[PDB]
């Protein structure tokens, strides 16, 4: 602390007034970093307020100055401006008043729909739940996609990474998961309701506006909170936005309800955090990232948990998004998030342009919850599907130069081709779990071997309609039983053969 | 608010010197704080044990301020220089106590308007040489100026006169003049 | 107040003030300079010293030279008086046609429009380029990026977009030459005065030119894109117009920022770039958008260094664009022009509910054949064409016919190619690729599909052989 | 999408010799001819 | 990456050795 | 003495003392703090200032806050009272079962046992895993490393080793959860309770758990491995027991040291790491050893970043282990579980004079067939299976039978797959692979070798396939 | 220094002569960091640049005011193309038509000093040195 005014008043023995323990003055300001002299009673990661009305967070506490990141444009901050302590660390509004609202990283509404009447505020940096308060992940979290709910299942309380290149369908997976919860939120079952939270980090405001337009048209906005820290916002806002959205989802998790968080995308939050660390003169590491960039994502995603029945039983499900560069998952940030999350959904550009949409690489996509994240009917049909897809994987290569094949092998090749075309699905149309089970069950029991793969989608709509208004007793029978009995299997096969004769 | 120094002195040591100059000129102790600082610097040079003691980073700052205070009571330093050295030992800045004093000497030399003159001659001379050299050097003076003359001897310049001012310099010496003439001989044709 | 120069290192000048510091992004004017030298405040260093970035050359600057504070950021002329004129980064006219007499001025630093002022409507902008109109169609009002290396063709592609879209356009256009050839600026300027888009006689001009080229210092090259934005922002907001903004090229804005950041005393980021690469780009790119007041259709050429799409500057630009057009050197070396990569260009309007079911299915069908061709090309390279008899050879034959048919002669490339430029309606484009996908043209040679616009010219070329 | 055999070691499907580790299409050819022989045997 | 190119270069080198051996035999 | 906080930058806190300075590795406690934040002295900066790393979150710290020197390093409770309990990095009970009442405390920093105290006993530890028992057999009292990337099966393998060894071991066991998922720690805690290894009622608990997970700061994740090691060292030394030390994951000890090393004023090393990587790993690993007083059988899961075994953290760990089992993604993608690479996993007791001549010759014979299989795959790609001659036909056929037979269903993975778990004796493993090498089962299909424990189940599965088809 | 007094002279990067032919009697100097001309003072390139090479002047035609890159590997003839273009202008410089006259500046950066001397010998034998300035920084 040796500046010319402070040095000179130390020579005179003036003992100056305006004591700098709850206040301070800016020494240097630039690139969103303000070095402030004073603020002696300040706390680490504490909010401050500048004389221009802007807010800031004190990250570096040093004997001479305080390193403060600026929540906005630093053109308003000037050298010698008065910085005041807020007195508390960063907190955001929480509650159900934020459902249907678009907010920034600090909780201020940006959709122009008026003030938010929230009653409670939680600090964004709470500690994750421990070993005791959480229970094993057991409830299915329905994405609505056949390739996800069967092969890479997601349970309530699980971090599942959606990783891929640019324009591979990562946002498509996340938005369709939010849209799929319309069925459960309309129903009377309070246990199966899911309140989604979408966090947009570093995107365009027109991209976020297109997201809100899609969610409002599908009426998914009533249970969705959109936290938006776009590219025009400051790097501290984009860094703070996943923790703000996590705190909003932690309100539902701690109150017995089930919430879903999408961080779209965490690769941009690392870029924002790298910019703050470099401009705070902290020494960089791999790809100029700070050392604590792993702890950045680990302390965020660990707060996604399935609480025990003594803590209300609520869950917090996280779907982080990571963008790779030409499929390089050996980079610093994709490697960290893969090692943190409970599973991955790899999306490949080669599969995307081969017609496979969603472009999920089944050989690279894992899920550490396994069959416990699936319902009983889905577990019965996805296990048989995983065996048949494994058998198809052994025999799918024969189309390269093979010409004569065994009759059983040809049946395996034909059924697996039907299954690969079964896993394809259009965008913005998530299907219910009963429809996914029924279509997959027909695919793995040979009910589609006589159908050309080009008409699989037409069969998927029309046959499901036929067993909906006419054979709804069978659907009630499966729902009450919870699985597929041999008698129900024979009944469904007879309806399939009757429908194929009429087809 | 700080009073502008007569000349700009750079570095952290110059920042302390300008702070001490501004504090001493806001009060009326410019001549007093210069006198004890010169006497302190002369005391440190005459007793190298004191300089090694202050610059020792192992010793605690309480022992340094006690040693500074004990040797500054004999200087009859009253308020500014005592607080200046207390500020130097409060920080880890008394390792360059010679630096701030030399910077403060540079400020006060320009306060009186003195301009350093350096005249180099092959052989020493006086009487006729020194009389005209003083008048010739005085011709460069704007009103309100003083001459600090330093005479040097160097046989490497053969003869002539190498006279320098605070920022200006000429090389009217025999050694350089024959050097460029021989360079003109080699580059003639 | 009045400041004095403390330090000059390249394009970065440190100015110390006595009474009051100018704010960040304020414009400072150096006094003893015969042309105007403008310094833009970047940061406060302490001790009443600010660090600035010069908009021109810093040679001849001495320490202690007086610097005047204008009290405002860089304000440039905006309005109808800028149409048909060429201005530099600081708004001075460089067309030698006198001053830009106007009452309207605007700072080149402005906040991006808020989330409320966003338009969600998407309509297809028909170009006349078959590869663009089929696989990555452009949105009428939206951000379009032209990724490519050096020589793959981005200036030619953006000049063809000016020739097709901007000539028949009910509105105004803005061209921002950012760190490109001054020869290209002279060529485009005389192209406008010859095509009538710039009128030197009356006030019927429709395009405003802003040029800071590759001979300019890094301060000018990192701010002249903001000057082109400010002209286009005035037309969108204060007049409600539909504006075209062509930027060639936006990588030079980021590259010039990295050159200044070396002298700003920052710890370098990945691949030597500035730490604020994404934030500076995001602040600039979010101002280029269509709001409820007016629409801006922006086409931005994007240079990739060393033909690397994983470089931080092109990679962060990908998320700012509705439609991307990635130009490949391998395709250009095959003689296929425009060298658009079919499996790397996206549109964000390639949707059955936006462009139609038949347009979407043909585009996805084309990409499926070309992706199957890329998978088979390793067998073709080492072993040869002997693979799967009828099936894979039909895939190769159709894909090579599609690759030839994606090529198209440009009207702006007609000077150095000889082939007449073709403007192809999008109905003829989807009809032409549907004929190739259906196998109706398997008997034609693949040379007949090359460098001809309509599919009727393909069969006419085949009959000519 | 299933990680076809011979597409690459760690790339979804593969594992074995240099061709199978490199993946691409020759690893697919190696897996195709090998699985065809052992399916004929069974 | 560097490992991917090294693996692919090793495989193509083995492919050339086999085909050169096949070329001499054939 | 008493000190005051000077700087707080990330997980690194600089504190300044007026009296004598605390030594390096001493434990400091922040006074005005509710969850008992603890700082560990890392270096003396000079001018009576030491630089520390925080064992908990640093939010809310104020410059000038009083810090108390405990006069000793971090001391944790040790003894039988830690059995069936969960401890954090600083020894506080995080299982919500009240305080750990005990009389013995041990510092988590200690010197490694000397060269005179080293034991050269090497006897094979039978695990029931066929690829582990045959190719890279574990030794009792030796160090076992489970190398692998993300998702290859290190956690499932270390859960299977706990099920097969620690349930009927005899003697205490210690699990150290270092920088992993809290869900996995909750899953293991309830699996131990259901298995009876943890008793919530009686004193018959066998395993002591220490957990510092991904949500912990880098200071806690870089010291929690030393906390679990201190519990294992007390059981080895002060009780003479045979100790099982399961660590997952030990890479997080290295990674958490690299996160704070930049803020400690260190130039980064190659790739990017602390310059003290080999020394910090060496001091930690050499405490985990079999003394002449007692034996510690250590099984450590080792994360391989981006499946690059030449990364400096897995590469330095190889020299510290008697047996290393490398889990490969290529093996896992084929469906083979466990995904142990047969040509990358080594053991020190793989000797003719330790495990017998028949065990060694079959293991070397298996590795020779699998290596020739990799060499032949390039000829298969170019020449095709048609032109291979009957010798290479039998090499490829027996290699695929061997490669399928290395897979095995795990009891802890039964909920994942549905296959019942199977435990295989070492004698049945040697006999089963000898039959495949001899060619006794050349008429069997290769699908009969997939996910079956003994070779008698291979014959039964082949008969079932033939009878059904 | 700039001017027609530099024609036939080999100089270093500072303009000092290095060929030992005496001083340079130039009366004008020009800054090395002058900015390029803008949009208006330029005009389209419409006058041919005759390199004398059949493959260049037919397939890659160079104009006056153009920047044409000569790119390749080492020892592929890059200097041979450039020197032949300098030599070719003798037929235009000897003629009385001054609009087709072309002066030459050869800048050798990082080369060997023996290579530059052999280039100057080639220009002197072919009488191409009368209109050529060689700036040498070896
Ligand atoms: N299952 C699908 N079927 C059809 N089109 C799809 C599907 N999934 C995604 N798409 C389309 O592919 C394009 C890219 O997908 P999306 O934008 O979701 O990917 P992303 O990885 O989020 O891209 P970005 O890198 O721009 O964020 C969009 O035009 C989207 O409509
Ligand atoms: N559509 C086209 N038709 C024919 N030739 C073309 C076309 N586009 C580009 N080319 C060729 O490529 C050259 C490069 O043109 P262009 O200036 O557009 O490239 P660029 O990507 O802007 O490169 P630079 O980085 O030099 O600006 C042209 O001069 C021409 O030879
Ligand atoms: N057209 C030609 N006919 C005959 N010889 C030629 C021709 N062009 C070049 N050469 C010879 O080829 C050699 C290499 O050419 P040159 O030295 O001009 O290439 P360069 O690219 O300048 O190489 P360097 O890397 O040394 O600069 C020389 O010996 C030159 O005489
Ligand atoms: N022995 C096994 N049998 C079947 N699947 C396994 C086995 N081991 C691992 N897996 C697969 O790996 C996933 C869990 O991997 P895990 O052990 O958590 O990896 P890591 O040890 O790298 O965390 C499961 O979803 C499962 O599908
Ligand atoms: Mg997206
Ligand atoms: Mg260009
Ligand atoms: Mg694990
Ligand atoms: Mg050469």
């Amino acid at each position: 602390a040796e500046i010319s005014a402070v040095l000179e008043e130390k020579i005179l023995g003036a003992a100056p007034k305006e004591n700098l323990e709850e206040t301070g003055r800016v020494l240097s300001i630039g690139d969103g970093i303000a070095r402030v002299y004073g603020l002696k009673n300040i706390q680490a990661e504490e909010m401050v307020e500048f004389s221009s009305g802007l807010k800031g967070m004190a990250l570096n506490l040093e004997p001479d100055n305080v390193g403060i990141v600026v929540f906005g444009n630093d053109k308003h901050i000037k050298e010698g401006d008065i910085v005041k302590r807020t007195g508390a660390i960063v907190d955001v509004p929480v509650g159900e008043e934020l459902l249907g609202r678009v907010v920034d990283a600090l909780g201020n509404p940006i959709d122009g729909k008026g003030p938010i009447g929230s009653k409670t505020r939680q600090r964004v940096g709470v500690k994750a739940p421990g070993i005791i308060p959480r229970v094993s992940v057991r409830e299915p979290m329905q994405t609505g996609m056949k390739a996800v709910d069967s092969l890479v299942p997601i349970g309530r309380g699980q971090r599942e990474l959606i990783i891929g290149d640019r324009q591979t369908g990562k946002t498509a997976i996340a938005i369709d998961a939010i849209i799929n919860q319309k069925r459960f939120n309309d129903a009377q079952d309070e246990k199966k309701k899911l309140y989604c939270v979408y966090v947009a980090i570093g995107q365009k405001r027109s991209t976020v506006a297109q997201i809100v337009k899609r969610l409002t048209d599908t009426d998914a906005m009533r249970y969705t909170i959109v936290v938006s820290a776009t590219a025009s916002d400051a790097a501290p806002l984009q860094y703070l936005a996943p923790y703000s959205g996590c705190a909003m989802g932690e309100f539902f998790r701690d109150n017995g309800k089930h919430a879903l968080i999408i961080y779209d995308d965490l690769s941009k939050q690392a870029v924002a955090y790298r910019q703050m660390s470099l401009l705070l003169r902290r020494p960089p590491g791999r790809e100029a990232y700070p050392g604590d960039v792993f702890y950045l994502h680990s302390r965020l995603l660990e707060r996604a948990a399935k609480m025990s029945e003594s803590n209300g039983g609520g869950s917090l499900t996280a779907l982080p998004v990571i963008e790779t560069q030409a499929g390089d998952v050996s980079a610093y940030i994709p490697t960290n998030v893969i090692s943190i999350t409970d599973g991955q959904i790899f999306l490949e550009t080669e599969l995307f342009y081969k017609g496979i949409r969603p472009a999920i690489n089944v050989g690279l996509s894992v899920s550490r919850v396994g069959s416990a994240a699936q319902t009983r009917a889905m577990k019965q049909v996805a296990g048989s599907m995983k065996l048949e897809l494994a058998q198809y994987r052994e025999v799918a290569a024969f189309a390269q130069f093979g010409s004569d094949l065994d009759a059983s092998t040809q049946q395996l090749l034909s059924r697996g081709v039907r299954l690969t075309e079964l896993l394809k699905q259009g965008q913005y149309v998530p299907m219910a779990i009963e429809d996914q089970v029924a279509i997959i069950y027909c695919g793995v029991r040979g009910h589609l071997d006589k159908v050309e793969p080009s008409k699989i989608t037409k069969f998927e709509k029309e046959f499901s309609q036929h067993i909906k208004t006419s054979h709804r007793d069978i659907l009630d029978t499966i729902a009450k039983e919870g699985q597929i009995s041999p008698d129900t299997d024979a009944k469904l096969k007879k309806v399939v053969t009757d429908f194929l004769s009429t087809f | 608010q700080l009073v502008k120094a007569p000349i700009q002195v750079f570095g952290i040591e110059g920042r302390y010197a300008t702070a001490l100059y501004s504090a001493a000129v806001k009060q009326k102790k410019l001549e007093a704080v210069e006198k004890d600082l010169v006497q302190l610097n002369a005391s440190l040079k005459k007793f190298p044990r004191l300089g090694e003691l202050l610059k020792n980073p192992t010793l605690s700052r309480q022992l340094k301020k006690d040693a500074i205070g004990s040797m500054l009571k004999e200087q009859k330093a009253v308020d500014l220089t005592s607080n200046f050295l207390d500020l130097l030992t409060e920080n880890n800045r008394l390792k360059m106590v010679d630096g701030v004093i030399n910077a403060f000497k540079t400020i006060m030399a320009a306060h009186r308007g003195e301009v350093i003159c350096e005249v180099t001659s092959a052989k020493p001379l006086d009487e006729a040489a020194r009389k005209d050299l003083e008048v010739a050097l005085k011709g460069f003076l704007k009103p309100g100026q003083n001459i600090k003359l330093t005479l040097k001897t160097d046989p490497a310049i053969i003869g002539g006169l190498v006279v320098s001012i605070g920022d200006r310099f000429v090389d009217m010496s025999i050694g350089t003049k024959i050097k460029r003439y021989t360079a003109a001989l080699k580059t003639a044709v | 107040s009045n400041g004095q120069i403390t330090a000059v290192i390249g394009a970065v000048v440190d100015v110390q003030f006595e009474d009051q510091l100018p704010p960040i992004l304020n414009a400072l004017e150096v006094q003893g300079r015969s042309p105007r030298l403008i310094l833009e405040v970047a940061q406060h260093l302490g001790e009443n010293t600010v660090r600035t970035i010069a908009m021109d050359g810093t040679e001849g600057l001495v320490r202690g030279q007086n610097v005047l504070d204008t009290g405002a950021p860089i304000k440039i002329p905006v309005g109808p008086e800028t149409l048909g004129r060429i201005m530099n980064v600081i708004g001075e006219p460089i067309d030698e046609r006198g001053p830009i007499v106007t009452d309207k001025f605007a700072a080149i630093h402005a906040d991006a429009p808020e989330f409320v002022e966003m338009s969600v409507q998407q309509e297809i902008l028909v170009t006349g380029i078959k590869v663009v109109d089929l696989l990555a169609p452009y949105a009428k009002g939206g951000k379009i990026g032209l990724f490519g290396g050096a020589g793959v063709g981005k200036t030619v592609l953006i000049m063809e977009l000016i020739n097709n879209v901007a000539k028949a356009h009910g509105g105004y256009s803005v061209f921002a030459g950012v760190g490109e050839r001054t020869r290209e600026g002279n060529d485009l300027y005389h192209e406008m005065i010859e095509s009538g888009v710039i009128s030197l006689k009356d006030k019927t001009s429709k395009v405003a030119l802003v040029y800071g080229q590759m001979n300019e210092p890094p301060g000018a090259r990192a701010r002249v894109a903001l000057t082109g934005l400010t002209v286009a922002e005035y037309f969108r907001d204060q007049e409600g117009q539909d504006v075209l903004l062509f930027i060639d090229n936006i990588f030079r804005f980021t590259q010039a920022g990295s050159e200044v950041s070396a002298l700003l005393g920052r710890i370098p980021s990945a691949v030597g770039y500035q730490p604020t690469l994404a934030t500076d780009m995001g602040t600039m790119q979010e101002r280029i958008t269509t709001t409820k007041k007016g629409s801006i259709t922006s086409v931005q050429a994007i240079y990739v260094p060393a033909d690397d799409l994983t470089d931080p500057a092109p990679a962060t630009t990908f998320a700012h664009l509705d439609a991307t057009t990635v130009l490949s050197r391998a395709i250009a070396e095959l003689g296929i022009y425009p060298a658009v990569d079919p499996l790397d260009s996206t549109s964000r309007i390639l949707d059955p509910n936006i462009i139609g079911e038949e347009h979407y299915n043909i585009a996805r069908g084309v990409q499926k054949i070309l992706q199957d061709y890329k998978s088979l090309q390793d067998i073709i390279a080492i072993l040869g064409m002997d693979e799967l008899s009828e099936e894979d050879k039909l895939i190769v034959s159709r894909a090579r016919k599609i690759q030839r048919f994606l090529s198209q002669p440009f009207q702006v490339a007609e000077v150095f190619t000889g082939h007449a430029g073709k403007l192809v309606p999008i109905k003829d484009t989807i009809k032409g690729f549907k004929m190739i996908l259906n196998g109706e043209l398997d008997h034609l040679p693949e040379v007949a599909f090359y460098m001809v616009g309509p599919i009727e010219e393909v069969v006419a070329k085949a009959e000519k052989i | 999408q299933l990680g076809e055999l011979g597409t690459g070691a760690g790339k979804g499907g593969g594992g074995g010799g240099s061709v199978r580790a490199a993946g691409g299409s020759f690893g697919r050819r190696e897996a195709a001819e090998e699985e065809r022989y052992f399916r004929q045997k069974e | 990456t560097l490992k991917a190119v090294s693996i692919r270069l090793k495989s193509v080198k083995n492919i050339q050795k086999i085909t050169q051996s096949m070329k001499m035999v054939s």
